[PDB]
């Protein structure tokens, strides 16, 4: 019965350290995942307007290439 | 003959208490310690509780156990609250939650050892230890589950000492959670194996008799109580007076259980006084005989006619006639002869003792190791199958490391000491 009574309170730490850990991991990944996308679409948006910038340099090299 | 008394958890430290308010006055001690008596029958068996310390004061050999500091704070501030030794008050501070998983597992594992010390300098101070009481409830946490963890240690540290307990049923009538049913059962399985003796206490009988026989309305635990300390009294009188016999906890035990495991003793108590108001005409030693066996009487809800006894002890107390008390004793056997199984001659003793408890002339403490005791174990069984056939609040105790398992063998124990009782009621 004394082995139990220390398997019983050493299987409540086992669960709520495991408890803490996968809530610690979870949030972790969400984070690292949400960072990376949220960085995803401005660097998107950033590289289309820097190809306005490259089409805007095109239209002006056009007008001097005509005249 | 050293007994070592242990109250745990709300309910324990209430009755607790109590008790040694009621025999403190019965062997006149007072709240301070100093003894104020005239008889000396009164002093005679007086070590059998007290502890004596210089200055010739009494000193209860009682154990304060509780996870929260609550009631013993209560218990301190109460009438005799200083009779007790201050360095045995044993309590934590987180409570136990009304869970067992916390009392024997997590909380209570915490406290236990602490509290067996103080046990241990008791025990150390006694000539011949006979063995422990534990006052107790089964329905909530500290003194269901840590109380049923002291006396697995206790019977491992000692284990040729006799191990008693005064042990409070749940009910529906009076009741704190829902998850009473589960820490019962769970109390009942340690139970079984590990005391010699437990009084069972039936919330259910001691509303019933405040309701129906006493006229209160709205019973408290006051009320309750009353009847809970006039038993303990009761029960108690062959260990703390003289008499013809030597009276002590293996004997009891010897006279009282045919089978270990059928250990559970129906009290019953005459005449059934409320707290406060007293009547004046003493009951007729006829009276007392025939109420202390009513089921009215009883203190655990359970109908005597709907199984046999196994064996009876019946304790008077009072100026009386010991040629009528034996006349009326063999007149109520004799008379339903049937409800007593043959097949052990003679198996119910009786004793008077000369002092009556205070308020009343005459009374008559009731023991019976009844096969209807069955009864109390079914109702808790039913209450609990009925939530754990759909896990209700398991979380609460698999939250403290607890396997559903665990509570499949408390159960199956349980109705297997149900099958046991019903064995010899049929034999
Ligand atoms: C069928 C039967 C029942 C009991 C006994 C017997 N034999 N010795 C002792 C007993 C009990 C007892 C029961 C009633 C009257 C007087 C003694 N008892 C006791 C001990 C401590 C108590 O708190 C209360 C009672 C003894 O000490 C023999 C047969
Ligand atoms: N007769 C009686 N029963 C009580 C008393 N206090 C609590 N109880 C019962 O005990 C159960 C609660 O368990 P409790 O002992 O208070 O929890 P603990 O503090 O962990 O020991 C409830 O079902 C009540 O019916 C009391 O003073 N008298
Ligand atoms: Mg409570």
């Amino acid at each position: 019965k004394r082995e139990h009574e220390r398997e019983v309170i050493q299987k409540a730490i086992e669960e709520n350290n495991n408890f803490i850990k996968m809530a610690k991991e979870k949030l972790a990944q969400k984070m690292e995942s949400n960072k990376e996308n949220r960085e995803a679409h401005l660097a998107a948006m950033l590289e289309r307007l820097q190809e306005k910038d490259k089409h805007a340099e095109e239209v002006r090299k056009n007008k001097e290439l005509k005249e | 003959r050293e007994i070592v008394h242990i109250q745990a958890g709300q309910c324990g430290n209430q009755i607790g208490a109590k008790f040694w308010e009621v025999i403190s006055d019965e062997h006149g001690i007072d709240p301070t310690g100093s003894y104020h008596g005239d008889s000396d029958l009164q002093l005679e068996r007086i070590n059998v509780y007290y502890n004596e310390a210089t200055g010739n004061k009494y000193v209860p050999r009682a154990i304060l156990v509780d996870l929260e500091p609550g009631t013993m704070d209560s218990v301190r501030s109460g009438p005799f609250g200083q009779i007790f030794r201050p360095d045995n008050f044993v309590f934590g501070q987180s409570g136990a939650g009304n869970n067992w998983a916390k009392g024997h597992y997590t909380e209570g594992a915490e406290l236990v050892d602490s509290v067996l010390d103080v046990v241990r300098k008791e025990s150390e101070s006694c000539d011949c230890l006979q063995g422990f009481q534990l006052t107790h409830s089964l329905g909530g946490g500290t003194g269901s589950g840590m109380g049923t963890l002291l006396i697995s240690k206790i019977r491992e540290e000692y284990p040729d000492r006799i191990m008693n307990t005064f042990s409070v049923m749940p009910s529906p009538k009076v009741s704190d959670t829902v998850v009473e049913p589960y820490n019962a059962t769970l109390s009942v399985h340690q139970l079984v194996e590990n005391t010699d003796e437990t009084y069972c206490i039936d919330n259910e009988a001691l509303y019933d008799i405040c309701f129906r026989t006493l006229k209160l309305t709205t019973p408290t635990y006051g009320d309750l109580n009353h009847l809970v300390s006039a038993t303990m009294s009761g029960v108690t009188t062959c260990l703390r007076f003289p008499g013809q016999l030597n009276a002590d906890l293996r004997k009891l035990a010897v006279n009282m259980v045919p089978f270990p495991r059928l250990h559970f003793f129906m009290p019953g108590f005459a005449p059934l006084t409320s707290r406060g108001s007293q009547q004046y005409r003493a009951l007729t030693v006829p009276e007392l005989t025939q109420q202390m066996f009513d089921s009215k009487n009883m203190m655990a809800a359970c109908d005597p006619r709907h199984g046999r006894y196994l064996t009876v002890a019946a304790i008077f107390r009072g100026r009386m006639s010991m040629k009528e008390v034996d006349e009326q004793m063999l007149n109520v056997q004799n008379k339903n002869s049937s409800y007593f199984v043959e097949w052990i001659p003679n198996n119910v003793k009786t004793a008077v003792c000369d002092i009556p408890p205070r308020g009343l002339k005459m009374s008559a403490t009731f023991i019976g190791n009844s096969t209807a005791i069955q009864e109390l174990f079914k109702r808790i069984s039913e209450q609990f199958t009925a939530m754990f056939r759909r896990k209700a609040f398991l979380h609460w105790y698999t939250g403290e490391g607890m396997d559903e398992m665990e509570f499949t063998e408390a159960e199956s124990n349980m109705n297997d000491l149900v099958s046991e009782y019903q064995q010899y009621q049929d034999a």
